[PDB]
C-alpha cells in the first residue's frame, strides 16, 4: 500500500458504459488491489417488474445491456415462452436469429472501437459507428425505435418485416466485411495495439470457470464453449458457423475473437436472409398473443383476448425457469419465477458483466495502472446488466 | 461616428453571446443507455464538432453538461459535484425521461425523479432515448436560448 | 379559505400550504433562503426579478415542478407590480442595494419602490404584507443607506398598516456581506481600516434565524402590525470580531477602494454603517417572540469562513 | 466448429526472418496503417446538413403523442382505459364522466411525458385508434412543466399532426 | 363553443375554468392556457342523420379496419334515432 | 423449537462485549470524521449522535439480532473510515432540513390527520 | 415432436436423464437433500438443508460424473409466509456433460448461511448483493458488504415488505450545500392495479382445499 487512488469516472468521458468507481493500491506503477464500487446506476429493476404485468416487463429487458436490446429480449420471451409451453412459429424463429446476429454486430463495433478508443485509437470509432447507424435504421424500420425496439416478445415478434427490408439487410451485410478488413488494417498488425493488449490480462481456464466466466472471456483461454452450439434455442441448429477460440487468454486474442465473430454473424446473417420462410409472426394462439387489429374490430372473441391481454395480461403456469442464452457480451440468463397470476413473481438477471467486472482485481494483478483501461474494456462491461 | 451606450452595450453582448453558442464544449455524463444516442450525434452522420461541440471536454473547460441517463441516489452527490467544479456560464441539458422525470423506474427508491432535483435545468430532451437528431435540435434550442441573453443589456440598467 | 389554499400533505416537497407569496428581491442574498424555505413545505413562490433568467437558475431546483413561477417586473412601472402580486395572499419585499448606482438611488430602491410595492398590494387586496428595515435605521444617521431606510419603514407603515415590518442587524452566512467583508476587504490588498474599532458594539444575527422569522411571521397571525427587531444571541466588539473573524481564516490581524462602476466593494457608506452602533430597542419583539432562537456566532462562522482559510482557535469575547 | 484465431507458427527461414527485421525496422505495417487513414480523407464525409437534411425514418417512427378524430370531427378515444393499464411507466392519467349527450369521452387526459418510455404500447392497446405515437421529434422544452401533456395538448397535436399520422397508419395498418 | 368566464379565462371542452377567487390562475399569467378549440361535441352534432330500410344497421365509423369496432344498432324505436356508440354517428329507419 | 444457529454470539454477554467494542471504533473515529469531512458539527454533537443511535437498541435481548446489529454498525464504519462515504452520508443522521415534527396531541391535530 | 404447431414438444429422454441423476444425487448424499424434483420443461432441481451446502455444490463440481464446474448464478427469493423466507438458489452448469443443475435452501432473517465462495470463486459478489437486498448473512465470507445500494442505505428492498419506492428521496438543498434526504412524497402515486382474475386459470395447480 505505497498509495491508494480513488479512481472515479464520474466526469465520465466519451464512453458511455455508464460509470465505475474504481478504489486502487498503487505501489508504484503497478496495481496491487482493485476494487470496483458498482451502485451508481442501480435503479431497482427487478423489484419493479414484479408489480408490472408480463408484456410490461419487457422494456425493462431492452434497458439493461442497452447495446443488445433484442438479444436481451430473446432471452425474456425464451423464458416465458417454456414456462407458458407454447411455441413461435418458424418465421420468426428466423427473424430473432436474424435480428439477434445483427444486434452480435452492433455489440462488438462498440466494444472493440470503444475499447480502442480509451487505448487512444479514436478514428476506427467513427468508421464504425456509421455502419451502427446504418443497423440502427433495420431497428427503427421493424419496431419504430432506434434503439430499445421492445420487438421480440413472448411468442414471436410485434409484426412482420415491412417490405424490402430484406433487401436493405442484405445490401448491408455485402460491403460489411470490407468495413472489418479496414478495422484489422489498423489495430490487428498494428504493434503499437498490440503491445497494449498481448499478454494482458490473461485468464487461464481454469480461473474462467470457477470465477463464472462465460463468452469470450472463456473461449480466450481455449474453452471450447457457445451456447448457440452445445444448447441451441431458436434455429441456431439450422445454421452453419464457426466458433472463434483463442489460445493465449489475453486480450489481444479476446480482441481476435470479437473480430472473427463478427465474420461469423456476417456468415448467419447471409443464411437467414436466403432461409427466411414463410408464415406467421406470432404464436397463432390469442390466450398468449393478441389478435390482429383487423379481428379484434370483427370478432367478439378477439375483441375479448386483446381486452384482456392488454389488461390483466396472459397468466402463466407456476414454476421457475432458469433460461440463458449466448448474448454478446457473454452467457445472458434469467431466472424467473412464476406465481400462476399474470406478473412475475420474481426475476433475477443473470448479467454476465457481473461476474465478469467481479473478476477485475484477479486480472489487473501484476500489471500497471494503464493496463486496468485495457482489461475492463475487454471484458466489455456495461453498468445497465452489471446493476439491473 | 456617432453611437450610444445603448447601441455600444447590444453590439458587443451579440459578440459574446455569438462565441459562448459558436464553441460550446460539452461534458456529458453517460449515466445510461442515453450516452449511447448521445455517441451516435458525434458519430459521422450528424458530427456535432461541424456546430462547434467539442466531442469531450473537460469538467473544468466545460460549458454545458449533458446529463444522458438515470440519476441513482448513490450518483446523485458526485453530479452535483462536478457541476459546482464547472466554471460559469454553465448550462445543463437534460436528455431522456430518466434525467428528465425519472422516467421508467420513476417510482424507485434509488432513483432521483428528474435531475432538476439536483441541478438547474435549461433544456429538457423528450424520449427514451431521443434521437440522435432529437439531441442535435435540443443543442441548437440551447444555442438560440443563449443568443437571447441580455447580461450586458441588463448590466447598463441596474 | 378557498378549497385549493387548504394545507395539505406532511410539509414536504410535493405537499401544499397554502401560502402563495410574491418575494421581491427574491435573487439575492436574502431572497434565496426564503424561497428555498417557503418551497421545502410546498408553497407558491412568485419570483419577480429584473435581472437575467440566467441569474435566477440557483431558485429553480428549490421547489417542486410548478412551485416556482418567475416574473418580470421594473420598480417604477407599477402594472408590472400588480401583475406580480395579484393572486398573491402574502408578499414579501426584501430590494436594496449596499450602494448606489446611476438608476437607482437609496431614495427609489429604500422608499420610492417598498411605497409602491405596498400600495398596489394593498389595492390587490393582498392580506399580509413582510418589509425588512435596519434596525439601526435612523432619520439623524450619517449613513445615507439607513436614513432612507427610516422613511421608507415610515411609508410601508402608512401605506400598508398591518404590514410586519422586519428590522435584523447585521446578518452573517456563507453569501453575506458582512464577515466576508471583514476577511476579504480587510486581508487581501490592504490592512484594516478599521475607524477606531473599539467604539463600535455589533449584534449580528445568522440568515437562517433571519429566514425562520420570516417564515413564521406568514404563518403567525399574531405578528400582523407589528414591527420586530432581529438581533444575535450576543454582543459583540466591533474590533474584537475582526480580529475574531481574521482567527478562524487563518489571515494575520494587524491593527492598521474607491466606488466605480461594475459593483462597488467597500463604499463610503457601508463604512459608516459598519460603524454605527446596534441600537437596542427593548420594546420591539425579536426572534423569542417568533420561535425562533438566535444562533451563536462562533458555530456558524467556521461554516462562513472555510473558503477563505488557506489550505485551537479562541472564540471573541462579548459585551454583557 | 470451431476455428483457431491466433495459433500460427512464425516460420524460422532467413527470408522470413529478414521479412520481420524489415518490417520491424522499417515500420511498414505502421505506414500501411496510414494508408487507410489516408484513403478515408479522400472519401466523401458521411456527415448530412442538419437541420436542412434529416436522417431517414419510417411510417413505424414512435414520437410525440396525439389524440385522433373521426372524419367528422368526433373525438376517437372512448375512455375505456386500456392504454392506461397498459402503459409500462404509468404515464397516463385518464378521468372520464357521461358527456353532455351522454356520450362515453374522457375529461382528462394526461402523459407525462417525462414518464413515458415511447415504448408505443398505448397504441397497440388502443381499440379505435385514438392514441398514437406521432411523426413528431423535436419538441424538448425549456422546463419540465411544459413536458406534462394535457388533453388540451395532446388534442392539439392531433389537429397540428393528423394530415401526416393518417398517412402513416395507412401504410403501417395492414401489418398491425 | 369556446365562451370566456366574467375573469376573462376561456373554458374548455370539459367545463374547466379557475373560479374568481383560485390563486393557480397565475400560471397563465405572461403566458397562455391551452384550449383545443374544435368541440368534439358540437362537430358531431351538425353530421346529418342517416336515413336506412332495415331495423338493424352496422357502423364500423369507416375505413373498415381503421375505424373502430363493429356495432349492430338497432331502429325500431320511432321516438328517437338511434346512436353509435363510438363515433355518435345518427341513424333513422326510413318512412318506417 | 428454540435451538438456533448462532451469528456470532452465543449468548448476551458475548453479544454486550461486541457492542462494547464496536462503541470503542465509533468514540475514537468521530474526532477523525469531523476533520476528514470537514464537518460543521463539533466532536461533542458526533459522539452524542453515536450515544444516540447505540441506545435507541437498548431493549433488545435476542443474541442473534445483537449482532446483526453489531455486523452492520462495523459496515457503517468501515465506509466512514476509509472515507467511501461522502460528507453528504455522513450528515444524513442529523436531519438538517427536516422542519420540527410535533408530538403533543393539538399539534398534531391541528396540522393533518396522520395519528 | 408432434404437429402441434403452437405447442412446445415434449423431450423425453432428457427428462428420463435427469430423473435418474436426481436419484443419484439423493443416493450419495442423504445426510442432506430434502427433495429432488424435474419439471416439465426438463430443469432439475435439488433442495437441500441449509447445512448441505458446501458438501452438496462441492460434490457436483468435482464428482467424475457432476463436474458443474460453473456457477451460473445465485440468488434468493423471498416469500414472506414460509417460516424460512428466504430461498437461496443456486443455478450450476457443466460442461463436460452439457448439463444444467439447481441447488436451493432456504434460511430466514437470523440463521446464516455458509459461504460457497470456497467452493465457487464467482459467489464473492452474488453472496454481497444477497445480503445487500435480502439482508441474509453469509458466515465466513472474505468481505461482505453492500454492492448496490446507496452507503447509508437501511433496509434491504429485494424483500417484499419494502415498499417500492422506499422511505427516503434525495434533493440538493441550497442552505446547506448539500444533497440531502428526506422522508418522501411523490406528486402522483403509485396506481395499484387488481389484475388477477376471478377464475382459475391452470386445473393441473389446483391445491387441495383446506
Ligand atoms: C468589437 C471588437 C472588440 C474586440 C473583440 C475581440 C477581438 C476581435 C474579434 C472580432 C470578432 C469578429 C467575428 C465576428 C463574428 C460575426 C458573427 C458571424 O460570423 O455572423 C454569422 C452569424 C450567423 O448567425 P447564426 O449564428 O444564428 O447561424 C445559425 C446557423 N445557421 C445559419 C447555419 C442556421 O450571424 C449572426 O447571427 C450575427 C451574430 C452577432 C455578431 C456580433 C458581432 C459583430 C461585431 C460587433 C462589434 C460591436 C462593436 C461596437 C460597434
Ligand atoms: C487578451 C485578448 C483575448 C482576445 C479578446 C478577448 C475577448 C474580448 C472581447 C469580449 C469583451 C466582452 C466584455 C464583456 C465581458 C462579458 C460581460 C458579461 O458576460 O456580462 C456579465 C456582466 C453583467 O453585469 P452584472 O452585474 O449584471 O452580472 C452579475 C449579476 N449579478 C449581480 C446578479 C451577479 O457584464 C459586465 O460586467 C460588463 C463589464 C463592462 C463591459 C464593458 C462595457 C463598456 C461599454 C459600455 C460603456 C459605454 C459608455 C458610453
Ligand atoms: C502514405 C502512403 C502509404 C502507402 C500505402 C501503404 C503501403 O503501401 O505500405 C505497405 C508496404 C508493405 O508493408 P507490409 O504489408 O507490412 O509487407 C511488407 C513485407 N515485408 O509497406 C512499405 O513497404 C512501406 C515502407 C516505407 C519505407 C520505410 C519508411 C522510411 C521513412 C523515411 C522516408
Ligand atoms: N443582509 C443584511 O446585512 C441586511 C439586509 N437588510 C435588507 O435585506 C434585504 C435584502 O438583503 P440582501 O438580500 O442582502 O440584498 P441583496 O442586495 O443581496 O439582494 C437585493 C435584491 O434586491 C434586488 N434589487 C436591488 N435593486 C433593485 C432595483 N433597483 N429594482 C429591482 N430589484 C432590485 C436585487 O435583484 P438584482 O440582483 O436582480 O438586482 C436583489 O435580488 C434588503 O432590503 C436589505 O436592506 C437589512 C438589514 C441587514
Ligand atoms: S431515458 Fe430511456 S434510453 Fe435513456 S437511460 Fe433512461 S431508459 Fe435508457
Ligand atoms: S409509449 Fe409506452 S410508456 Fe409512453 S404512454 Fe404509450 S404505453 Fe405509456
Ligand atoms: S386512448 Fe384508446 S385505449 Fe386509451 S382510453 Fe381512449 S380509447 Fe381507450
Ligand atoms: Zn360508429
Amino acid at each position: 500500500l505505497v498509495s491508494n487512488l480513488t479512481l472515479n469516472f464520474g466526469p465520465q468521458h466519451p464512453a458511455a458504459h455508464g460509470v465505475l468507481r474504481l478504489v486502487m493500491e498503487l505501489s508504484g506503477e503497478m496495481v496491487r488491489k482493485c476494487d470496483p464500487h458498482i451502485g451508481l446506476l442501480h435503479r431497482g429493476t427487478e423489484k419493479l417488474i414484479e408489480y408490472k404485468t408480463y408484456l410490461q416487463a419487457l422494456p425493462y429487458f431492452d434497458r439493461l445491456d442497452y447495446v443488445s436490446m433484442m438479444c436481451n429480449e430473446q432471452a425474456y420471451s425464451l423464458a416465458v415462452e417454456k414456462l407458458l409451453n407454447i411455441r413461435p412459429p418458424p418465421r420468426a424463429q428466423w427473424i430473432r436469429v436474424l435480428f439477434g446476429e445483427i444486434t452480435r454486430l452492433l455489440n462488438h463495433i462498440m466494444a472493440v472501437t470503444t475499447h480502442a478508443l480509451d487505448i487512444g485509437a479514436m478514428t476506427p470509432f467513427f468508421w464504425m459507428f456509421e455502419e451502427r447507424e446504418k443497423m440502427f435504421e433495420f431497428y427503427e424500420r421493424v419496431s419504430g425505435a432506434r434503439m430499445h425496439a421492445a420487438y421480440v416478445r413472448p411468442g414471436g415478434v410485434h409484426q412482420d418485416l415491412p417490405l424490402g427490408l430484406m433487401d436493405d439487410i442484405y445490401e448491408f451485410s455485402k460491403n460489411f466485411s470490407l468495413r472489418i478488413d479496414e478495422l484489422e488494417e489498423m489495430l490487428t498488425n498494428n504493434r503499437i495495439w498490440r503491445n497494449r493488449t498481448v499478454d494482458i490480462g490473461i485468464v487461464t481456464a481454469e480461473d474462467a470457470l470457477n470465477y463464472g466466466f462465460s463468452g469470450v472471456m472463456l473461449r480466450g483461454s481455449g474453452i471450447q464453449w457457445d451456447l448457440r452450439k452445445t444448447q441451441p434455442y431458436d434455429v441456431y441448429d439450422q445454421v452453419e458457423f464457426d466458433v472463434p477460440i483463442g489460445s493465449r487468454g489475453d486480450c489481444y486474442d479476446r480482441y481476435l475473437c470479437r473480430v472473427e465473430e463478427m465474420r461469423q454473424s456476417i456468415r448467419i446473417i447471409s443464411q437467414c436472409l436466403n432461409k427466411m420462410p414463410p408464415g406467421e409472426i406470432k404464436v397463432d394462439d390469442a390466450k398468449v398473443s393478441p389478435p390482429k387489429r383487423a379481428e379484434m374490430k370483427t370478432s367478439m372473441e378477439s375483441l375479448i383476448h386483446h381486452f384482456k391481454l392488454y389488461t390483466e395480461g396472459y397468466q402463466v403456469p407456476p414454476g421457475a425457469t432458469y433460461t440463458a442464452i449466448e448474448a454478446p457480451k457473454g452467457e445472458f440468463g434469467v431466472y424467473l419465477v412464476s406465481d400462476g397470476s399474470s406478473r412475475p413473481y420474481r426475476c433475477k438477471i443473470k448479467a454476465p458483466g457481473f461476474a465478469h467486472l467481479a473478476g477485475l482485481d484477479k486480472m489487473s494483478k501484476g500489471h500497471m495502472l494503464a493496463d486496468v483501461v485495457a482489461i475492463i474494456g475487454t471484458q466489455d462491461i456495461v453498468f445497465g446488466e452489471v446493476d439491473r | 461616428p456617432s453611437s450610444r451606450g445603448e447601441y455600444v452595450v447590444a453590439k458587443l453582448d451579440d459578440l459574446i453571446n455569438w462565441a459562448r453558442r459558436s464553441s460550446l464544449w460539452p461534458m456529458t455524463f453517460g449515466l445510461a443507455c442515453c450516452a449511447v444516442e448521445m455517441m451516435h450525434m458525434a458519430a459521422p452522420r450528424y458530427d456535432m464538432d461541424r456546430f462547434g461541440v467539442v466531442f469531450r471536454a473537460s469538467p473544468r473547460q466545460s460549458d454545458v453538461m449533458i446529463v444522458a441517463g438515470t440519476l441513482t441516489n448513490k450518483m446523485a452527490p458526485a453530479l452535483r459535484k462536478v457541476y459546482d467544479q464547472m466554471p460559469e456560464p454553465r448550462y445543463v441539458v437534460s436528455m431522456g425521461s430518466c434525467a428528465n422525470g425519472g422516467g421508467y423506474y420513476h417510482y424507485s427508491y434509488s432513483v432521483v425523479r428528474g435531475c432538476d432535483r439536483i441541478v438547474p435545468v435549461d433544456i429538457y430532451v423528450p424520449g427514451c432515448p431521443p434521437t440522435a437528431e432529437a439531441l442535435l435540435y435540443g443543442i441548437l434550442q440551447l444555442q438560440k436560448k443563449i443568443k437571447r441573453e441580455k447580461r450586458l443589456r441588463i448590466w447598463y440598467r441596474r | 379559505l378557498h378549497h385549493a389554499v387548504i394545507p395539505h400533505g406532511k410539509g414536504g416537497r410535493s405537499s401544499v400550504s397554502g401560502i402563495v407569496a410574491t418575494v421581491f428581491g427574491a435573487t439575492g442574498f436574502l431572497g434565496r433562503y426564503v424561497v428555498n424555505h417557503l418551497g421545502r413545505m410546498g408553497s407558491q413562490v412568485i419570483v419577480p426579478h429584473r435581472c437575467e433568467p440566467y441569474d435566477t437558475m440557483h431558485l429553480r431546483p428549490m421547489g417542486d415542478l410548478g412551485q416556482i413561477i418567475f416574473m418580470d417586473w421594473n420598480g417604477r412601472d407599477k402594472d408590472s407590480i400588480r401583475r406580480a402580486v395579484e393572486h398573491s395572499s402574502v408578499v414579501i419585499n426584501l430590494v436594496g442595494r449596499e450602494w448606489e448606482t446611476q438608476n437607482f438611488d437609496f431614495e427609489d430602491v429604500f422608499v420610492k419602490i417598498p411605497q409602491a410595492i405596498a400600495q398596489v398590494s394593498k389595492e390587490a387586496g393582498v392580506e399580509k404584507f413582510i418589509h425588512i428595515s435596519h434596525l439601526n435605521a435612523d432619520i439623524k444617521s450619517s449613513s445615507k443607506y439607513l436614513r432612507s431606510k427610516a422613511v421608507g419603514e415610515k411609508e410601508v407603515r402608512e401605506t400598508f398598516p398591518e404590514a410586519t415590518i422586519i428590522k435584523p442587524a447585521e446578518i452573517f452566512g456563507r453569501e453575506d456581506r458582512f464577515l466576508n467583508y471583514f476577511a476579504n476587504i480587510r486581508w487581501f490588498g490592504g490592512v484594516p481600516l478599521i475607524s477606531l474599532g473599539k467604539k463600535t458594539v455589533k449584534q449580528p444575527v445568522y440568515i437562517v434565524d433571519v429566514t425562520k422569522g420570516i417564515i413564521n411571521a406568514i404563518k403567525d397571525p399574531d405578528a400582523r402590525g407589528k414591527t420586530f427587531a432581529f438581533v444575535g444571541p450576543s454582543r459583540y466588539l466591533l474590533f474584537d470580531l475582526v480580529q475574531y473573524v481574521f482567527a478562524v481564516a487563518h489571515r494575520p490581524f494587524l491593527p492598521y477602494f474607491e466606488i466605480s462602476p461594475f459593483e462597488p466593494w467597500t463604499t463610503r457608506d457601508k463604512v459608516e454603517r459598519i460603524h454605527t452602533t446596534d441600537k437596542i430597542l427593548p420594546h420591539l419583539p425579536g426572534l423569542e417572540d417568533l420561535g425562533v432562537e438566535a444562533t451563536p456566532l462562533e458555530l456558524k462562522a467556521i461554516e462562513v469562513l472555510r473558503r477563505h482559510r488557506t489550505y485551537d482557535v479562541q472564540p471573541a469575547k462579548t459585551i454583557p | 466448429t470451431y476455428k483457431y484465431v491466433n495459433l500460427r507458427e512464425p516460420s524460422m527461414d532467413m527470408k522470413s526472418v529478414t521479412d520481420r527485421a524489415a518490417q520491424t525496422l522499417l515500420w511498414t505495417e505502421l505506414i500501411r496503417g496510414l494508408g487507410m487513414t489516408l484513403s478515408y480523407l479522400f472519401r466523401e464525409p458521411a456527415t448530412i446538413n442538419y437541420p436542412f437534411e434529416k436522417g431517414p425514418l419510417s411510417p413505424r417512427f414512435r414520437g410525440e403523442h396525439a389524440l385522433r378524430r373521426y372524419p367528422s370531427g368526433e373525438e376517437r378515444c372512448i375512455a375505456c382505459k386500456l392504454c392506461e393499464a397498459v402503459c409500462p411507466a404509468q404515464a397516463i392519467t385518464i378521468e372520464a364522466e357521461p358527456r353532455a349527450d351522454g356520450s362515453r369521452r374522457t375529461t382528462r387526459y394526461d402523459i407525462d411525458m417525462t414518464k413515458c418510455i415511447y415504448c408505443g404500447f398505448c397504441q397497440e392497446a388502443c381499440p379505435v385508434d385514438a392514441i398514437v405515437e406521432g411523426p413528431n421529434f423535436e419538441f424538448s422544452t425549456e422546463t419540465h412543466e411544459e413536458l406534462l401533456y394535457n388533453k388540451e395538448k395532446l388534442l392539439n397535436n392531433g389537429d397540428k399532426w393528423e394530415a401526416e399520422i393518417a398517412a402513416n397508419i395507412q401504410a403501417d395498418y395492414l401489418y398491425r | 363553443g369556446v365562451r370566456t368566464s366574467p375573469t376573462g379565462e376561456k373554458v374548455t371542452h370539459t367545463g374547466q375554468v379557475y373560479d374568481d377567487g383560485d390563486y393557480r390562475k397565475v400560471r397563465f399569467v405572461g403566458r397562455q392556457k391551452e384550449v383545443n378549440e374544435n368541440f368534439a361535441i358540437d362537430l358531431i352534432a351538425e353530421q346529418p342523420v342517416s336515413q336506412v330500410g332495415s331495423r338493424v344497421i352496422s357502423c364500423d365509423g369507416g375505413g373498415g379496419a381503421l375505424g373502430h369496432p363493429r356495432v349492430y344498432i338497432n331502429l325500431d324505436k320511432e321516438t328517437k334515432t338511434g346512436t353509435c356508440g363510438y363515433c355518435g354517428l345518427q341513424f333513422r329507419q326510413q318512412h318506417h | 423449537s428454540t435451538s438456533v444457529k448462532p451469528i456470532f454470539s452465543r449468548d448476551m454477554n458475548e453479544a454486550k462485549r461486541r457492542v462494547r467494542e464496536l462503541y470503542r471504533a465509533w468514540y475514537r473515529e468521530v474526532p477523525n470524521t469531523v476533520h476528514l469531512f470537514q464537518l460543521d458539527i463539533s466532536v461533542k454533537q458526533g459522539r452524542d449522535k453515536v450515544r444516540e443511535m447505540f441506545k435507541k437498541n437498548a431493549h433488545i435481548t435476542d443474541p442473534r439480532v445483537v449482532d446483526l446489529l453489531v455486523i452492520k454498525g462495523k459496515m457503517e464504519l468501515e465506509e466512514t473510515i476509509k472515507v467511501w462515504k461522502q460528507r453528504t452520508h455522513v450528515m444524513r443522521f442529523f436531519h438538517e432540513t427536516e422542519a420540527p415534527r410535533p408530538k403533543d396531541f393539538l399539534s398534531k391535530f391541528y396540522v393533518g390527520h396522520d395519528p | 415432436a408432434d404437429t402441434r404447431p403452437t405447442v412446445r414438444p415434449r423431450n423425453d429422454v432428457a427428462h428420463k436423464q435427469l430423473s435418474a441423476f436426481g436419484e443419484y444425487v439423493a443416493e450419495i448424499l442423504p445426510k442432506y437433500v430434502q427433495q429432488v424434483q424435474v419439471s416439465c420443461f426438463n430443469e432439475l432441481e435439488i433442495c437441500i438443508h441449509p447445512d448441505g451446502v458446501i458438501p452438496v455444490l462441492t460434490f457436483l463440481r468435482d464428482h467424475s460424473n457432476a463436474q458443474f464446474k460453473s456457477l451460473a448464478d445465485l440468488t434468493a427469493v423471498d416469500i414472506p409466509t414460509r417460516q424460512n423466507r428466504f430461498e437461496i438458489v443456486y443455478n450450476l452448469l457443466s460442461l463436460r456433460f452439457n448439463s444444467r443443475i439447481r441447488v436451493k435452501t432456504y434460511t430466514d432473517e437470523l440463521t446464516p448461511i455458509e459461504s460457497s465462495v470456497p467452493v465457487y470463486k464467482a459467489a464473492n459478489w452474488y453472496e454481497r448483493e444477497i445480503w445487500d437486498m435480502f439482508g441474509v448473512f453469509f458466515a465466513n465470507h472474505p468481505d461482505l458488504r453492500r454492492i448496490l445500494t446507496d452507503y447509508g442505505f437501511e433496509g434491504h428492498p429485494f424483500r417484499k415488505d419494502f415498499p417500492l419506492s422506499g422511505y427516503v428521496e434525495l434533493r440538493y438543498d441550497d442552505e446547506v450545500k448539500r444533497v440531502v434526504a428526506e422522508p418522501v412524497e411523490l406528486a402522483q402515486e403509485f396506481r395499484k392495479f387488481d389484475l388477477n382474475s376471478p377464475w382459475e386459470a391452470f386445473p393441473a395447480y389446483r391445491q387441495p382445499p383446506e
